[PDB]
């Protein structure tokens, strides 16, 4: 459960990324790709070779997601049911899965926000990444 | 694979009472009930609806039966699983596209079935033994994933 | 979510139980510690022998709790939130734990209601172990 | 490991920029905010009620160089993580008490701290021999768990 700081450490953070978004979404893919491989299951269609149009598409499809989330950290569950639709009855990606981008997203937005990637901040991305993870998952049976 | 020399006694008196098309037709069916996600590579199976659709589905048994065949030689070469398990690997990977995280639900759902068979057989140490083999499985299977 | 029909397969095959919830509590836990050692770090003050009294009065303390959790299907978080704040502020235990004892029950269950460990059943009594471990790492963070 | 010679040289080429009094303690003290949990080894130290206070405590700090420290020297033995942690992997089972999963939220704290640090620096491909040596190493300190 996102406490008030937390929704604040998010909103913040993500509002430092502006313009960025879609680049940090194609990166984080693109490290999730070389760091746990068996990722690479779900998009046998894509061209995973490094700068791929496919890629860096779907980068800016999730980061945009991500924002929609952010944007409605109150009502999370509402704002993406659609996305838990889709992952649930078409994708069915394992859960395992969502910890993985997750991971790969909090080392994008380090690399990325060394100010602002302080302890207290990590901590809230990462129970964010979490929640959503869980809404992402909700549907699944 | 730690599997002491009577953990390995143990895995190998036990499927010796198996009926490997029965045991592979339950432990696929139960699969794709319990995790319904993994019916993400059936969908030529037809109808996977409800639960018994599921469990009779006539091809869900035979792919059931094919599966567990495979898992069977697996045990006569407990000492080899990589180079035993090597080019289905590289089939799952590269021509499936199966996420190697559906080896370990198996492997989990095989032991319940198992216990569910053995009853009182499928004692505390019998199952650790098994936990040891079914793991040992899911890894000779996603060591080809790159 | 448990559905309707979760809850009756849940109430069903728990009803089964009974009186032997106690044994079934103490032989999932056995199950446990014999097939993921690492979960044994959590007892260390503990006899973890073969007919262990401990064992047995630990498993006996899961198993009502587990039956509390039956009785009280429709409010999970309220019947178990004082269990939620003990594992979150006091033992403390690793989230990935409970899928390990979890499966241990369902072990359990299998080898002792062979009648009653449908499909069906199986999948209901899955997705409970889940909300019940759901709702006892809540309050984690 | 299976590291390839490339991969050992990235591994090893960032590891020679890294102040470990730094980033030991960084990793230590991240683990505690983000997964409070694990504080319930560290009860010792003093107040950890506030990232402040962890990331303050000197007790942390010097736990956080010395695990590192001893990270640093199995960066050595890459190709024996196992007999480099023998020792430390009873010592935690036995002694500590340490559930092994600790190890992989470590790891993959430690690597968070790593692209803190060094931006532009940690690549995919950088981040990708990482994650190879912090289960390496989860891996070599589980081992002797029984
Ligand atoms: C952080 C959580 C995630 C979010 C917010 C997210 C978001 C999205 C979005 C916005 C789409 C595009 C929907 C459309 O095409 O209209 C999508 C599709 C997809 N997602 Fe998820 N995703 C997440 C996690 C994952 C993970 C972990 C995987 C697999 C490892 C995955 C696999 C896929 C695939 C395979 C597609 C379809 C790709 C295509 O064919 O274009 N997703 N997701
Ligand atoms: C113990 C683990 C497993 C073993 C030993 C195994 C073995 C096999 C074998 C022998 C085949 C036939 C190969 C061929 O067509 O040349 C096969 C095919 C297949 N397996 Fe696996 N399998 C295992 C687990 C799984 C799991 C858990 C899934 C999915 C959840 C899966 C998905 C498939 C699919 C989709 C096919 C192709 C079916 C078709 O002919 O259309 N396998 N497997
Ligand atoms: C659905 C799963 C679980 C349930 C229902 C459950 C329930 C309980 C209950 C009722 C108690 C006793 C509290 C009291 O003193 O009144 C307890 C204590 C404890 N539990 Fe949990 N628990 C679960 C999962 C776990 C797991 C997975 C672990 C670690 C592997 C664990 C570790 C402990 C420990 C170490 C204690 C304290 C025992 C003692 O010192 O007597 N629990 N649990
Ligand atoms: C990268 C993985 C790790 C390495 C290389 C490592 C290494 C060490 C070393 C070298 C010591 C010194 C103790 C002695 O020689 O007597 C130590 C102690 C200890 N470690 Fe680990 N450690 C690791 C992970 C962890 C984690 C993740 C935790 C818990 C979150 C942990 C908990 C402890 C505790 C509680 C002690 C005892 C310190 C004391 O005596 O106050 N370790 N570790």
């Amino acid at each position: 459960v996102l406490s008030p700081a937390d929704k604040t450490n998010v909103k913040a953070a993500w509002g430092k990324v502006g313009a960025h978004a879609g680049e940090y979404g194609a990166e984080a893919l693109e490290r999730m790709f070389l760091s746990f491989p068996t990722t690479k299951t779900y998009f046998p269609h894509f061209d995973l070779s490094h700068g791929s149009a496919q890629v860096k598409g779907h980068g800016k499809k999730v980061a945009d997601a991500l924002t929609n989330a952010v944007a409605h950290v109150d009502d999370m569950p509402n704002a993406l049911s659609a996305l838990s639709d889709l992952h649930a009855h078409k994708l069915r990606v394992d859960p395992v899965n969502f910890k993985l981008l997750s991971h790969c997203l909090l080392v994008t937005l380090a690399a990325h926000l060394p100010a602002e990637f302080t302890p207290a901040v990590h901590a809230s991305l990462d129970k964010f990444l979490a929640s959503v993870s869980t809404v992402l998952t909700s549907k699944y049976r | 694979m730690h599997l002491t020399p009577e953990e390995k006694s143990a895995v190998t008196a036990l499927w010796g009472k198996v009926n490997v098309d029965e045991v592979g037709g339950e432990a696929l069916g139960r699969l794709l009930v319990v995790y319904p996600w993994t019916q993400r590579f059936f969908e030529s199976f037809g109808d996977l609806s409800t639960p018994d659709a599921v469990m009779g589905n006539p091809k869900v048994k035979a792919h059931g039966k094919k599966v567990l065949g495979a898992f069977s030689d697996g045990l006569a070469h407990l000492d080899n699983l990589k180079g035993t398990f090597a080019t289905l690997s590289e089939l799952h990977a590269d021509k499936l596209h199966v996420d190697p995280e559906n080896f370990r639900l198996l492997g989990n759902v095989l032991v319940c079935v198992l216990a569910h068979h053995f009853g009182k057989e499928f004692t505390p140490p019998v199952q650790a033994a098994y936990q040891k083999v079914v793991a040992g499985v899911a890894n000779a299977l996603a060591h080809k994933y790159h």
